[PDB]
RNA sequence: UUAGGCGGCCACAGCGGUGGGGUUGCCUCCCGUACCCAUCCCGAACACGGAAGAUAAGCCCACCAGCGUUCCGGGGAGUACUGGAGUGCGCGAGCCUCUGGGAAACCCGGUUCGCCGCCACC
RNA sequence: AGUGCAAGAGCAAAAGAUAGCUUGACAGUGUUCUUCCCAACGAGGAACGCUGACGCGAAAGCGUGGUCUAGCGAACCAAUU
RNA sequence: CCUGUCAAACUCCAAACUUACAGACGCCGUUUGACGCGGGGAUUCCGGUGCGCGGGGUA
């Protein structure tokens, strides 16, 4: 910008969102990645692979296309991004992919967050992923349980749209159940 | 040469273009060669590990084979074959 | 197609040009040799270009030239029409020299010497110590020019 | 000390200050002459003395000519006639001298030259068309002070 | 337009720059929330040898922590025109500190795809001490 | 790609600027702290839970060249420099001719306000 | 800017700063290059491996001392494990 | 703004050229066996001159 002698950061260096240090060190396993990212109402999870023009995705699952299967709950929450990441497993595993390393881009590892969430679930779907269990939240949150509760402290129902009541962790657990099956066209 | 250590006049070609400068980009250092692949031996200025001797910079060898991540490349320094060690970061393709 | 003849000895001569000569089937002073012009025999004259004298021949004198010293590549045979015919895709001297010129063939393809071991030059040649434009004889030539030489060391 | 030991330009430029210490100042005075607070372009005439070799001159040179050139347009023109004059050229080449054998022989510091190719203008003057005869004057007396010839060169002037 | 361009109060902050503390616990109570100190870098011929030490400390206040404490702060101060940033901020008194910004800041202070806001986002001076002249008190 | 994710080349992509775009869609800003997590003090951030509002930021779309940059035309310039050769010139430092290469600055006019790959998506 | 010290070089979500934790400045054994361009020569040095045991990190991964190039010593004998 | 100058230990630029590898043509090798490899024997480790590029020195 300023002169001849001015370095410009790469473009996704400015742009702020690629981590390239630690790119670079995910990429040393020479195994897929499995990259979680998350926004305010969505997750989603990408099996990405090292390509010659760019990474190639061979697989991945959206919190939006999770409802594609029964879900008519939010999807910015913990059950969102398990059920998501198990979902972009499943099909990882339809495309031959069988183990990965888990990229969270610029997201914290935080204990019990949904890139960890979002870890476990693909994990569950069968990926073999470098994982550490006392990072996961405790199986319950992943549930959604502690919504539940929050939506106890009720006098103004936590969810706008009637979804339901009380809410639903037992949703979370029709939803899986329908993944874990066979059937079910990935 | 008032001194005779390995950096001995690498004043230039190992000194980086100024936009060349800062790390850089992960896809060449994770670049993966074949046994019998032609590649062209230069130094990252960027790039600490997985040198080879200056004295070597230009040269094209032939990769055959490698030792943990890095590689071992062939080459004939005047009359004597030498393997060298050297990361991708340090390698290109040939042609 | 141009024709190449060494007129400065080996003597003091860079070795990378002596062996270019060499290459070029050209081993002592006076002999003479036809090469196709391509880009890489274009180098190769470039390189010599203060030890020699070339240029295009007219397909007359190059008749007169291959009648007067073209050789077997083996032996004394006399290499005339008769010869031509009966050793090369020709019918004679000619037919030779037109396709050595259209660049069709080459001498030794031809059985023959890739040397024309020329004469010294009638009446002497205009130097070795300057170019053609410099009023020399060494560098490329006229057809004009290169037929004077050729012809005067027939 | 005779200049035949420097006007040549046979040795690697030698001007980095930050390796080099004692380097003598100069002797020229002023670069920048006659009235300089009037610019170039308010002259008819320009006229500047062309070095014809390329050479070393040493600042005691300069300093020699320009004043003997300077000094005669002032005494033609006054101590502040309406002419100007520019030495353009600065001393950045630092000489030595060996002054024991040849053992340990690299120079003591010694002076300062000015590198000329040839071609080139040392000097230059604007004045009105009068006092051009006057300016061809004070160059005559400066190119016998340096080791080169040199022509004098009329730019802008076409009143012959 | 004007509601997502309509002003605020990022955070108040005070501090008492000491040089040596003893005086958190005032602040503790004209804020309402915990101070922190204040360490200090290069040497000082003022007896200032001690890069990493206490020097002094500060309090951020935001949301109604921030509000509640300007209500009886301002009040303290009688605030200027050159008082006031180039950016639309203003400090006064103990210094109080007040940064103010439009909606939304936090492009700038995320970790993702953070971004600087563009001059026309920035709060300006003019548009400072409105807003603010405009909720209990007077400005030059 | 009517706004997304991961990238490759790493300014032709920078700097600055103008215009346009969003009722249950997207990205955001945005709302809010019971939880997981968080601040040497601040739910600012990080993390989590969420939709009253919004297109003013960001972002995406269209575009402008004043600065920076890439490339190209024309001029500078076949100049500067130079590999090979010379019983060519010069008192000499040095120059010239023939042969094969061939800039840089700078001015003028254009180009450039990213290109490309994988995935997902009214 | 800083990165212990010459000079040249490298580094910005770091190779710099702060904080916390830690002891990989670890054991065994090699490959290669360097020392010694080409081209034989020791001690010394570096990069890169395999095995062992650990530290930190969610994990990829990083750590065979200090970002790279100076800080080094044969046989005989002694002491030591 | 304008205007006057520089760099062996400066470089936003940048040759000629030197150089790694490969293919092509050339030359060469398969009774003259090249390239490469093993072994016997040395001599040699005062050099000089021209030209080009130098560094020191008034030379
Ligand atoms: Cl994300
Ligand atoms: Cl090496
Ligand atoms: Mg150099
Ligand atoms: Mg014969
Ligand atoms: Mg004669
Ligand atoms: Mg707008
Ligand atoms: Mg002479
Ligand atoms: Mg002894
Ligand atoms: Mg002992
Ligand atoms: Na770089
Ligand atoms: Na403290
Ligand atoms: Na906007
Ligand atoms: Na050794
Ligand atoms: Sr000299
Ligand atoms: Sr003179
Ligand atoms: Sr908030
Ligand atoms: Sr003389
Ligand atoms: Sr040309
Ligand atoms: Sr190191
Ligand atoms: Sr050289």
């Amino acid at each position: 910008a300023t002169g001849p002698r001015y370095k410009v950061p790469m473009r996704r260096r400015r742009e702020a969102r690629t981590d390239y240090h630690q790119r670079l060190r995910l990429l040393k396993s020479g195994k897929p990645r499995l990259v979680a990212r998350k926004s305010n109402k969505h997750v989603r999870a990408q099996l990405v692979t090292l390509g010659p023009n760019g990474d190639d995705t061979l697989a991945s699952a959206h919190s939006s296309d999770l409802a594609e299967y029964g879900w008519e709950a939010p999807t910015g929450n913990m059950p969102s991004a398990y059920l998501t990441g198990l979902l972009a497993g499943l099909r990882a595993q339809e495309a031959g992919v069988e183990e990965a390393v888990l990229d969270i881009g610029l997201n914290s590892p935080t204990p019990g967050s949904k890139v960890f969430a979002i870890q476990e679930g693909a994990i569950d779907a069968g990926l073999d992923i470098p994982h550490n269990d006392d990072v996961l939240a405790d199986w319950q949150r992943t549930r959604g349980a502690h919504i539940a509760e929050y939506d106890e402290q009720l006098e103004e129902p936590l969810y706008s749209g009637d979804f339901d009541a009380a809410d639903l962790p037992e949703h979370f657990d029709e939803l899986r159940e329908t993944l874990l099956d066979g059937d079910i066209e990935l | 040469p008032s001194s005779n250590g390995p950096l001995e006049g690498t004043r230039g070609k190992l000194k980086n273009k100024p936009r060349d400068r800062g790390t850089s980009p992960p896809q060449r250092a994770v670049e993966e060669f074949d046994d019998g692949e032609k590649v062209h031996l230069k130094i990252d200025p960027s790039v600490p590990n997985g040198r080879f001797h200056p004295r070597f910079d230009g040269q094209t060898g032939t990769v055959e084979g490698k030792q943990g991540d890095a590689y071992k490349v062939d080459i004939v320094d005047g009359g004597k074959e030498k393997t060298i060690i050297v990361t991708a970061a340090h390698l290109r393709r040939q042609e | 197609m141009h024709a190449l003849v060494q007129l400065r000895g080996e003597v003091n001569m860079h070795t990378d040009i002596q062996d270019t000569l060499e290459m070029l089937n050209i081993h002592h002073v006076n002999h003479c040799t036809l090469v196709p012009e391509t880009d890489a025999y274009r180098g190769m004259v470039a390189k010599v270009n203060d030890f020699v004298a070339f240029g295009e021949p007219s397909q007359e004198t190059l008749e007169t030239v291959l009648a007067t010293r073209a050789e077997p590549l083996e032996g004394d045979a006399d290499v005339d029409d008769e010869w031509v015919a009966e050793h090369t895709d020709y019918d004679d001297i000619s037919g030779l020299a037109f396709a050595l010129l259209s660049e069709e063939t080459t001498l030794r393809e031809q059985g023959l010497s890739p040397t024309l071991r020329l004469h010294p030059p009638r009446g002497g040649h205009d130097g070795v110590k300057h170019p053609v434009k410099e009023g020399g004889q060494l560098g490329k030539h006229d057809t004009e020019g290169i037929d004077d030489l050729l012809e005067a060391m027939r | 000390k005779p200049a035949s030991m420097y006007r040549d330009i046979d040795k690697p430029a030698y001007t980095r200050r930050e390796y080099i210490t004692g380097i003598p100042g100069s002797k020229i005075a002023q670069h920048k002459m006659g009235r300089k607070q009037k610019d170039a372009d308010d002259y008819p005439v320009q006229i500047s003395l062309i070095v014809e070799e390329t050479v070393q001159l040493r600042h005691g040179s300069l300093e020699a000519s320009r004043l003997s050139a300077n000094r005669h347009l002032i005494k033609e023109l006054g101590e502040e006639g309406d002419y100007k004059m520019t030495l353009r050229k600065f001393p950045h080449q630092v000489l030595r001298e060996n002054k024991d054998g040849m053992r340990a022989a690299f120079g003591k510091i010694v002076g300062t030259a000015a590198r000329v190719q040839a071609g080139e203008q040392l000097f230059t003057a604007y004045c009105n068309v009068e006092d051009a005869e006057h300016v061809k004057e004070a160059f005559r007396r400066a190119y016998n002070k340096i080791t080169p010839s040199c022509r004098i060169d009329s730019s802008p002037a076409g009143n012959a | 337009f004007h509601e997502m361009r309509e002003p605020r109060i990022e955070k108040v902050v005070v501090h008492m720059g000491i040089g040596h503390a003893n005086a958190e616990d005032i602040l503790g109570e004209i804020t309402g929330q915990m101070p922190v100190r204040t360490k200090a870098k290069r040497t000082v011929g003022e007896f200032d040898i001690r890069e990493g030490d206490p020097i002094g400390a500060k309090v951020t206040l935001r949301d109604e922590m921030a509000e509640e404490f300007l209500q009886t702060a301002l009040p303290l101060a009688e605030l200027a025109t050159s008082q006031f940033d180039d950016t639309g901020n203003f400090s006064f008194g103990l210094d109080v500190t007040v940064n103010l910004v439009r909606p939304g800041y936090r492009v700038a202070k995320r970790d993702k795809a953070s971004r600087s806001i563009p001059t026309k986002h920035r709060l300006n001076p003019a548009d400072a001490v409105a807003f603010i002249e405009s909720t209990y008190d007077v400005e030059v």
